[PDB]
This record gives structure tokens, sequence and C-alpha cells, in this order.
């Protein structure tokens, strides 16, 4: 809802702040009691976050001191008003310090860019945001040696063994839809799902191959606003050329 | 994992 240019500017400014004006303290206190397992799991998560922020050039202080700009905690940020007045999170808050959960910190790191011989057929960008950008690829050699009208098949589904994992959403099928590689670099959408697939906001006929176009939006999980997952297809035109080159 | 899909009405 920010323009791409605005979000980039937001990133550029934060990147500078991390490198010059940032001193981060990690809360050591835990609000739940956890077996040493979950605790060493969250400790591993902490170390990841630390390394991430260090990459961005931020200071990591071991003490809740006079200079802290951000406090990163595991504990409930929303229930800080319930803590004792002596609590570090209470004092940071009432002094308008930035207090982030681990989930918020990880998301911030991700936003600052922290975290074969076969050509790109198309690039899939999730505009709902549940999935990072992935490319569909195919070997030009294998594709030209195939005489069948369908050169390759990519399956999308909740089953993590599929070519593209749609995420774990009960209303989505283990094999929801497929993308087929037509003969001249053409791409087809095939819905094999139980609850249906949409193309540019129109429900496609099940088990029917529909030609895909540049910037076509594929949406699943329609009916429940929070199960909705949109995928935009950008077709690589040079794939058609490396195919026409290697005849 | 690999559960049966939650069908809509």
């Amino acid at each position: 809802h920010m323009t791409p240019k605005e979000l980039l500017e937001w990133q550029t400014n934060w990147k500078k702040i991390m490198k010059r004006d940032s001193r981060i303290y990690f809360d050591i206190t835990d609000d739940v009691e956890m077996n040493t397992y979950n605790k060493s799991k969250m400790d591993k998560r902490r170390d990841l976050l630390k390394r991430g922020f260090l990459t961005l050039g931020a200071q990591i202080t071991q003490f809740f001191d006079t200079t802290v700009t951000i406090v990163i905690t595991r504990r409930s940020v929303e229930n800080i008003y319930l803590l004792k007045d002596t609590d570090i999170l209470s004092r940071a808050k009432k002094n308008y310090m930035k207090v982030w959960s681990y989930e918020k910190a990880a998301r911030f790191l991700k936003n600052l860019d922290v975290d074969i011989g076969e050509n790109i057929v198309c690039r899939v960008i999730c505009t709902t945001g549940q999935i990072p950008i992935r490319d569909l690829s195919a070997d030009i050699s294998q594709v030209l040696k195939e005489k069948r009208s369908i050169k390759k098949v990519w399956t999308f589904g909740r089953n993590p063994a599929c070519d593209y994992h749609l995420g774990n959403i009960s209303r989505l099928s283990n094999k929801h839809f497929q993308i087929l590689l037509g003969e001249d670099g053409n791409l087809l959408l095939n819905d094999i799902s139980t609850n249906g697939t949409w193309l540019n906001g129109q429900k496609v006929e099940k088990n029917s191959n529909q030609l895909l176009s540049q910037g076509d939006e594929i949406t699943v999980g329609v009916g429940v606003e929070s199960d909705i997952l949109s995928l935009v297809i950008f077709i690589n035109d040079k794939f058609k050329q490396c195919l026409e080159q290697n005849k | 994992d690999g559960e049966s899909t939650d069908e809509d009405d």
C-alpha cells in the first residue's frame, strides 16, 4: 500500500540507521516456563537475530543501558502493561523505546535483505506475501528432445513435495493446480483442485488447460479472505529464443 | 501431513 518507490526509500533510510544510530538489547527474561528444549530453540533463534543485525552494522549491547534504541524480546509485547514497574520492557515502553517481538525483528531483517544449465521459463511473484519469489525453469535440451505436446509440468499444492508449495492451508488441495510447458514456450494453467482456482479474477474450468499471459494473476483460497493467495506470472521471453536458437 | 482437503459447500 506504500508504492514500491516509497518502500524502497523506507528501506534505504533504515539501512543507514542500522549502520550508524542503532544499539540493540535482547531481553533475557522469559514470561513462560519452558523445557530446556524450547528454550535452546529460542536461544538459537536469538543468535540468528543477533547475527542478522550485526550484518546490518548495528551495535549489540549486553546491558539495558542509557543508549538502547531497540529492545528485542520473546515475551508478549502487547501485555507489557501487566508487567512490574521494574521490568525492562515496562521502562523501555514508558520511555518510548522501540520494543519488538522475535517475529517482528525477523521480518525487519528480511525487509533489509537479510534472512544449473536450465533456463528460466517464468517468474512467480506472490502478491499476497505468504511466499517468496520463485522461478520456474526447464532444460532447453530436455525440452527439445520431448515430442509430446507438454514438455514439462509444475504442480502447485499444499503438499510440500510438490514443485511449488502453496503453504499449509486446509482449504487448499495437496495438488491444487499445475503449470504446463506448451511447445513454443507457451504456458497453460490446469486446475485439479477441490475448491477451485481463479485466473485474473475468473474461476477456471477444472481439468481444462487455459493459456497463460504476461502478468496473469492466479488466485486460490477464494471464499475465505485470509486463505486467499495470489500468484502473478511473468513469462521469460528469452526462453522462447534459446529454444529457437537450439533447433 | 498430506491431509484430506477441507471441501467447501
